[PDB]
RNA sequence: GGGAGAAGGCACGCUGAUAUGUAGGUGAGGUCCCUCGCGGAUGGAGCUGAAAUCAGUCGAAGAUACCAGCUGGCUGCAACU
RNA sequence: UAGCUAGUAGGUGGGGUAACGGCUCACCUAGGCGACGAUCCCUAGCUGGUCUGAGAGGAUGACCAGCCACACUGGAACUGA
RNA sequence: CGUAAAGCGCACGCAGGCGGUUUGUUAAGUCAGAUGUGAAAUCCCCGGGCUCAACCUGGGAACUGCAUCUGAUACUGGCAAGCUUGAGUCUCGUAGAGGGGGGUAGAAUUCCAGGUGUAGCGGUGAAAUGCGUAGAGAUCUGGAGGAAUACCGGUGGCGAAGGCGGCCCCCUGGACGAAGACUGACGCUCAGGUGCGAAAGCGUGGGGAGCAAACAGGAUUAGAUACCCUGGUAGUCCACGCCGUAAACGAUGUCGACUUGGAGGUUGUGCCCUUGAGGCGUGGCUUCCGGAGCUAACGCGUUAAGUCGACCGCCUGGGGAGUA
RNA sequence: CGCUUACCACUUUGUGAUUCAUGACUGGGGUGAAGUCGUAACAAGGUAACCGUAGGGGAACCUGCGGUUGGAUCACCUCCU
RNA sequence: AGGAGGUGAGGUUUU
């Protein structure tokens, strides 16, 4: 069954990007925007968008530079069966920089990059790159 | 089980006759039926393919029973009460 | 089902108290009504009566006399009465 | 090693220790621990630490320091803060 | 964990593990700060002193931890109110060797009682044992009884698996299809536990046509307790129980979401002049070939062995041994 | 001071569990030198192998029932289309 | 080119 819509909507975006697919579409969620919030500001996809009142569907449109992919590679760090929790210090750095590891903190879901400066841990949900 | 029987049932434990699927008719049809069963097993003793959707039916009950109980006990309490039931 | 009473071990007398004879059993007179008598609820008078605990006590020995399983192990035969 | 425990779990009231407490006694409840491993068997003093390992980790606890147990073996009590 | 070792034979299901979506609140886990403590010694950093070093020593960091307080509320969890997309229920129908019980029909083998009729029959690579002048084998009639249902029948269908085939009746389970109505997570997996579970085997009571272990004979062979032939018992069958084992295999655990395709088969449905078997679209199951991708390779390949989440089971060199 | 009672140590009796050492004899496995018998399996291994099961047999093994493919292509004649 | 019917030392070891 499904228990891991996060993931599911990683896997549909790393699916487009294998199959070259210009949209995807996915059923709607509160941190799911969150999410295609920080990847949008972050670059790694073009836009976001919902349609719906009573079931609504998530569309997100990928980016293609020179032919091929933007998301090499993307993961999902916490999962139900194993919850990640880290602190300020001790956060990870995916790529020594050049990617992103979304964490949600107590302020919203932001990036490493955003929450070492803001001095707060939390959950570390996914990382791409 | 037979039209006549469930519209029966409906109009007994439902509020319009036409939900027909509130948990109190479908624990009341699951009883019913294996009720009715239980004559059928107390002859054909080799029917375990029919015996394990009678199986089927009693865990089904018992998911909704527990359901019931967990959500509002005064139901769970008078259905079992009006069904004969123990548990 | 048994073996098994397996093997082996402890208490056993008497007095007083618990209880001027207990728990229990039987059960009167006198009380209510009652179809009303060889009746029932209430009641405990009186009678009988274990077992148990504590303390003390006498003898070498308290199931003190008669009565009243010796036990275990190996094995052949027959199943057994 | 899948069942253990009858002072055993608790309560009431005495006694007792410098002090709370079945610590102990008399009585009353049938409870208590255990699959998150009770009970039983084997081995073993524990820690700060040490060696290796980049790191999570693995092995170990000699010498320095802290805690516990013991003084031929098994129990006992007095004096004494 | 398809083929090296690794998926329980298959299902139900308690505890347990995980869990769709919205709001409000609590603030437990989590996140931030502060306080106390985390002995000293030891590691490390910056220095200092024994002619340098080993050694000693000053300060600091660290001791990832724990307890309390002050707060933050994005996520999980506790509570309340909700939602239909998951799941489930009902109305209408479809196909199916789905299961149990009870009957019936035919072909055929065997045997018995007879009719016609005579020297062989059967079998093998070739023979023989065997059956036959006591009339076999051949052909016809009648009867007796057992088991299984030729074609249709097709990598066709159903069932969780194992597995299910003539026809009829009764009871019953499941799946799917178009329209509608309703509960609002009721959801997935599962140690232990329970149930089912090919064939063979055991007990009780029957039945026993054919086939056939064991067994006997005849052959081949250096030998043949086998391969071949002649007979044939248990068994095969029925009723109630027991055993719970298979190369129980898709050598691939269950459920869920996504990712280019092409040929069909089967089973429903929605339309278009069905204007004769036609065209388009939508579902379920299933067979094959192959793209990216994966894999040691073979190969898998929208029914994955691809891209991911939850849960359970299992393996850690070959023998010994799945044995004591 | 003495005696007695209550607690308990050394010690003794009976029946058990666990573990160690050894034991006539025996079952099975392993290592050995080109020992004896047969050639079951690897090709279609010359009866296609294999698992489960029951029986038999000096041994590999054989057969009966079910199951699996982790077996070889089999090759040219006749008939119809 | 499609469908149907059969079809091989009967055995003969070891190095
Ligand atoms: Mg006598
Ligand atoms: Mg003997
Ligand atoms: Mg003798
Ligand atoms: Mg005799
Ligand atoms: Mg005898
Ligand atoms: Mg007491
Ligand atoms: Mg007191
Ligand atoms: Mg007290
Ligand atoms: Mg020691
Ligand atoms: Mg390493
Ligand atoms: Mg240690
Ligand atoms: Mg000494
Ligand atoms: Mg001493
Ligand atoms: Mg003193
Ligand atoms: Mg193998
Ligand atoms: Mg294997
Ligand atoms: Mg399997
Ligand atoms: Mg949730
Ligand atoms: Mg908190
Ligand atoms: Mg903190
Ligand atoms: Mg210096
Ligand atoms: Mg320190
Ligand atoms: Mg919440
Ligand atoms: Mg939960
Ligand atoms: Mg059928
Ligand atoms: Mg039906
Ligand atoms: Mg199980
Ligand atoms: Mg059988
Ligand atoms: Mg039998
Ligand atoms: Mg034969
Ligand atoms: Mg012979
Ligand atoms: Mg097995
Ligand atoms: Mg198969
Ligand atoms: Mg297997
Ligand atoms: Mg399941
Ligand atoms: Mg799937
Ligand atoms: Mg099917
Ligand atoms: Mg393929
Ligand atoms: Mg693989
Ligand atoms: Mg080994
Ligand atoms: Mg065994
Ligand atoms: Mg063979
Ligand atoms: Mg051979
Ligand atoms: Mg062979
Ligand atoms: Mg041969
Ligand atoms: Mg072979
Ligand atoms: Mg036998
Ligand atoms: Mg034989
Ligand atoms: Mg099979
Ligand atoms: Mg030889």
């Amino acid at each position: 069954s499904m228990q891991d819509p996060i993931a599911d909507m990683l896997t549909r975006i790393r699916n487009g990007q294998a199959a070259n697919k210009a949209a995807v579409t996915m059923p709607s969620s509160k941190l799911k925007v969150a999410i295609a919030n920080v990847l949008k500001e972050e670059g790694f996809i073009e836009d976001f968008k919902v349609e719906g009142d009573t079931k609504p569907e998530l569309e997100l449109t990928l980016k293609y530079f020179q032919g091929k992919a933007v998301v090499e590679s993307i993961q999902r760090v916490s999962r139900p069966g194993l919850r990640i929790y880290k602190r300020k210090d001790e956060l990870p750095k995916v790529m020594a920089g050049l990617g992103i590891a979304v964490v949600s903190t107590s302020k919203g879901v932001m990036t490493d990059r955003a929450a070492r400066q803001a001095g707060l841990g939390g959950e570390i949900i996914c990382y791409v790159a | 089980l037979s039209t006549e029987a469930t519209a029966k049932i409906v109009s007994e434990f439902g509020r319009d006759a036409n939900d027909t699927g509130s948990t109190e008719v479908q624990v009341a049809l699951l009883t019913a039926q294996i009720n009715h069963l239980q004559g059928h097993f107390a002859e054909h003793k080799k029917d375990h393919h029919s015996r394990r959707g009678l199986l089927r039916m009693v865990s089904q009950r018992r998911k909704l029973l527990d359901y019931l109980k967990r959500k509002d006990v005064a139901r769970y309490t008078q259905l079992i009460e009006r069904l004969g039931l123990r548990r």
